[PDB]
Order: structure tokens, then C-alpha cells, then sequence
């Protein structure tokens, strides 16, 4: 390889690497920082660093999971779409979840309401306030 | 002599764990592994994964 496939710029292969390794990276980080949000942010940063250096990941005895762990270790020690998406990460919990479910997952207002434990009216209000906030800080 | 045998059982256990006297050891490792672990928020995973796939497409565009 999945790694070898990502090194071919198959973007979805790198998505699959995230699927396979994200929880392990998160768990390594979780117990070493103050707060879930920080642990989530450094998990994202760990993968982003691996991705940006993936063209160098070619040394003899390399191991991708071990590399991720060593990168996260370094980060904890040192502790357009990209702009669109990092804007999303800045929304408060409710607004972030609303935009993620509605637009990143493609759930309807009704489906989103069921997941969030809110009424569809509250979802229509929430998605409006969420996109308006993206419009300001972006 | 008995030093190389301790090495062999260790290697057998390692190989067994990947797959999963020695059956008790595996049961203990499974017992520890079966406990609930902290999990990345599902909705956070959605956004992070999308950020990474996009960063890749940006690298290759």
C-alpha cells in the first residue's frame, strides 16, 4: 505495498494507510499529551509529515508503522482544499460534526438529525451557522 | 544448549501472535488485546482522511 502504491501518487492508497494506522498513532500520542484535541491534531500532523516526505521513504530496513511512531514521537517532543479543510477543523464540535456528516459523508438533514440527536429544524439552523462561520474565517 | 531452545519458543510465540505451554500464553495476550482501547472520533477520522487524500492529490496534481 500500500505504501509502494501511495508512492505512485494513488491518493486513495494513502487514505488506506490512514485507515490502517491512525488508531495506533493516536493511541501512542493520547497518553503523552494533555487533551484529546491535541492528540487528534498531532495524529493528523504525523500523517501529513509522512506524506510530505514519502518520496524519501526508501532506505533499506524501513517500516511504515515504525516510521509513523517515530514521527509522532518527534512531534510530541517538539510540541485550497487544505485551507477549506483546516477551516473545518476550526469549527466548534457541533458545527464541525454537522458539516462533516452533511457534506463530507453526504448524509441528509434527516440522517444527520438522527446521528446528532437533534431535530431537522435544529440541523437546518446548525448547517447554516456552520457554513457561515467557514465563510468568515476563510 | 538450552539457550537456543529459549530462542526458538520465543520465535514460535511471535509467529503465533501474528496469526492471532504456548496456548496459555496466546490466551493471555488475547485477553490483554481484547480490552477496549481509546478510539479516534469517527467524525474526526472523516476530516483527517479527507485532508490527507486532498494533500496527496495536491502533491500529484
Amino acid at each position: 505495498d500500500l505504501v509502494d502504491r501511495a508512492q505512485a501518487g494513488e491518493a486513495e492508497a494513502f487514505g488506506r494507510l490512514y485507515d490502517q494506522y491512525s488508531d495506533t498513532v493516536y493511541r501512542y500520542i493520547y497518553y503523552r499529551v494533555g487533551g484529546k484535541a491535541t492528540a487528534e491534531d498531532l495524529t493528523s500532523e504525523t500523517f501529513l509529515r509522512a506524506l510530505r516526505r514519502i518520496s524519501t521513504f526508501t532506505w533499506q530496513g524501513r517500516d511504515f508503522g515504525a516510521w509513523l511512531v517515530t514521527i509522532a514521537r518527534n512531534l510530541v517532543a517538539d510540541h485550497s482544499n487544505a485551507a477549506l479543510l483546516d477551516a473545518v477543523r476550526r469549527l466548534n464540535p457541533q458545527q464541525q460534526e454537522c458539516v462533516t456528516l452533511r457534506f463530507l459523508q453526504g448524509l441528509s438533514v434527516a440522517e444527520t438529525a438522527r446521528v446528532m440527536g437533534k431535530n431537522e429544524g435544529a440541523i437546518k439552523t446548525l448547517q447554516y451557522r456552520a457554513v457561515r462561520t467557514l465563510a468568515r474565517l476563510l | 544448549i538450552a539457550n537456543v531452545s529459549a530462542h526458538r519458543r520465543a520465535n514460535a510465540f511471535a509467529q503465533a501472535l501474528e496469526d492471532r505451554e504456548q496456548g496459555k500464553l496466546l490466551a493471555l495476550a488475547s485477553g490483554l488485546g481484547d480490552l477496549p482501547k481509546p478510539q479516534l472520533d469517527p467524525e474526526v477520522k472523516v476530516v483527517q482522511r479527507a485532508q490527507l487524500v486532498a494533500a496527496m492529490e495536491a502533491m500529484l496534481m
